[PDB]
């Protein structure tokens, strides 16, 4: 699943 | 040909009370909790990365990265004590969403906030997609244990400056917020894929729509679905630099997007007033605030 990043 | 008879708050209220508007999705961000005293944790003006010298981090952002936190959790919990709110009193905006629920209009509230105020205001788990998690619950980080702890337990550990450890296995216990480097919640993607087939109105409140993937939710609405932004500043328009599904409030081609610029509480008050809900909202807020003040 997509991970949390700055953007 | 458009669902709103005019691109104003008045047009949105008439649409909400028409037979065409049955299901409302709210998208909310930090702007709905600033009047409750909760700071915007993604704003550089909040200074989250500014006084971390005593923690000797390899870089400022490490304090919110999951792999660093799991080996060095003390900096995060020191910061959490310093930022912990003095009170958890939801705003007029939160209670407006409770009224939406009460009147059978709320399909879902997607929130970027971690402050739990949606739950305190009476939105239930099934009503909520906490896109960045929440402080409402915490879990042991050990995959084989995952013991759950309530916020009262977590708060006591934060304030006593005792790193929270699981009573069953002595692993670290982490608030259920999404740290950088953690997976976003499966529920965010599962609900998005279903909810946006069903939505009649998008109410976007207190978010600058700058953080992904949350911001991209506005592009998931059907093309006909009106979108009302209640926010201090206009947001969600396509970036003349970067740039598909952006807000169009002001062009000759605008047909469904409306911006009400001001404080979120005042915008929700104005909309409730148009709907005939002002007394209901005042009564709910004053009662819930009185109850919280009397704890
Ligand atoms: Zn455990």
């Amino acid at each position: 699943l997509p991970k949390k990043y700055g953007g | 040909e458009r669902l709103l008879d005019e691109l104003t708050l008045e047009g949105v209220a008439r649409y909400m009370q028409s037979e065409r508007c049955r299901r409302v999705i709210c998208l909310v961000g930090a702007g709905i909790s600033t009047s409750a005293g909760i700071p915007d944790f993604r704003s550089p003006s909040t200074g989250l990365y500014d006084n971390l010298e005593k923690y000797h981090l390899p870089y400022p952002e490490a304090i919110f990265e999951i792999s660093y936190f799991k080996k060095h959790p003390e900096p995060f919990f020191a910061l959490a004590k310093e930022l912990y709110p003095g009170q958890f009193k939801p705003t007029i905006c939160h209670y407006f969403m409770r009224l939406l629920k009460d009147k059978g209009l709320l399909l879902r509230c997607y929130t970027q906030n971690i402050d739990t105020l949606e739950r305190i205001a009476g939105l239930e788990q099934e009503d909520l997609v906490e896109a960045h998690g929440t402080f409402y619950t915490s879990h042991c980080v050990s995959a084989s244990c995952r013991h759950e702890y309530p916020l009262s337990w977590m708060k006591e550990k934060i304030f006593s400056e005792v790193t929270p450890k699981c009573e069953d296995c002595q692993s670290l216990v982490k608030p259920d917020i999404v740290f950088f480097g953690e997976s976003l919640p499966a529920r965010f993607f599962s609900c998005m894929q279903s909810d946006f087939l069903k939505v009649d109105l998008l109410l976007v409140m207190g978010t600058s729509l700058q953080v992904q993937p949350f911001a991209s939710l506005i592009s998931k609405a059907p093309l006909s679905t009106p979108r009302l932004l209640i926010n201090k500043e206009k947001a969600g328009q396509s970036d003349p630099f970067l740039g598909g599904g952006g807000m169009d409030f002001d062009s000759k081609k605008a047909y469904r997007d409306v911006a009400w610029l001001g404080e979120c509480d005042q915008g929700c008050l104005a909309l409730a007033e148009l709907l005939g809900w002002k007394k209901e909202l005042e009564d709910l807020v004053r009662r819930e605030h009185a109850s919280i003040d009397a704890q």
